[PDB]
């Protein structure tokens, strides 16, 4: 797998994706969940349709999504505890989250 | 200057019980002075080091060692089974101290005590001692009883607010998500209006 | 619970800013 990876030649799938497929007896289209790679083409196509992590620019998101969405970013540390409040103030002003009891 | 009562049976007078004081100042080992007393008369006595050096000596062990005997016996600190004979001789003022042991017995100690012309003035000073250092006693156990109950109220009250956070954080962390995805909800339909527009 | 905060809200701010930047190149089109 690791082999075929490095050639950006194929696309790599998890067998979920068969799984499923066998469960509701159809094609269903691919996602970033399902491909562990993939091939310049297959890039350029879910560049377009979805972004640059596991979430679409059309179809919207739900719990079980988001948190999925929140599993493939990894953490970064290239914030500030004190610039990280302020943006989180700026966040939390910006689209009225000022009742919130924490 | 560290003083202990204890009370203790002469085997001469098994019917009634005396009262031995022995005041030190810093250690049992620098020496100390001890009082026998039974109400009516009082025989006071002094032990320096000099003597104790000598007693431990003519008994052949350490120092250290006799004065912890000396602290079991005098001080009435005998562990579960250690049994110690005290004798007094009124008519010569002579009282030693002996641990009792099976069939055998060894002669702790010796004194020449003297009597003292106000047996009167020495019971009181031991009766307001007694009354001081017990009341002393009761004002601490007082405050401390406090204490006990102002801690035990702040940790009732501290454990009711940490049961009200634990909970708070799942709630906060359930929120959360909702609130990205409604934010994301509305981002996404703008895209999709621009994208229709743009495919207009 | 701060470090959970900081990290949640890190993530969604960031795909936010992917979303904006998208939701940018979009309409950088309607010019042309």
């Amino acid at each position: 797998v690791k082999n075929i990876i490095l050639s950006n030649k194929h696309d790599v799938v998890k067998p979920a994706w068969l799984l499923e497929c066998f469960k509701t007896k159809s094609f269903v289209p691919w996602q970033p969940r399902f491909m562990i790679h993939m091939c310049p083409s297959t890039k350029e196509h879910f560049a377009r349709e979805y972004d640059c992590y596991g979430d679409s620019y059309f179809i919207d998101t739900d719990l079980n999504q988001l948190k999925e969405v929140f599993s493939g970013i990894k953490n970064s540390n290239e914030q500030t505890p004190e610039e990280m409040a302020s943006l989180i103030a700026d966040l939390e002003y910006r689209y009225s989250w000022d009742c919130s009891p924490l | 200057m560290e003083r202990k009562i204890s009370r203790i049976h002469l085997v001469s007078e098994p019917s009634i019980t005396h009262f031995l004081q022995v005041s030190w100042e810093k250690t049992l080992e620098s020496g100390f002075v001890i009082t026998l007393t039974d109400g009516h008369s009082a025989w006071t006595g002094t032990v320096s080091e000099s003597e104790i050096s000598q007693e431990a000596d003519d008994m052949a062990m350490e120092k250290g060692k006799y004065v912890g005997e000396l602290r079991k016996a005098l001080l009435s600190g005998a562990g579960p089974a250690d049994v110690y004979t005290f004798n007094f001789s009124k008519e010569s003022c002579y009282f030693f101290f002996e641990k009792n042991l099976k069939d055998v017995s060894f002669r702790l100690g010796s004194f020449n005590l003297e009597k003292v012309e106000n047996p009167a003035e020495v019971i009181r000073e031991l009766i307001c001692y007694c009354l001081d250092t017990i009341a002393e006693n009761q004002a601490k156990n007082e405050h401390l009883q406090k204490e006990n109950e102002r801690l035990l109220r702040d940790w009732n009250d501290v454990q009711g607010r940490f049961e009200k956070c634990v909970s708070a954080k799942e709630a906060l962390e359930t929120d959360l998500y909702k609130r990205f995805i409604l934010v994301l909800n509305e981002k996404k339909t703008k895209i999709r209006s621009l994208h229709n527009k743009l495919l207009n």
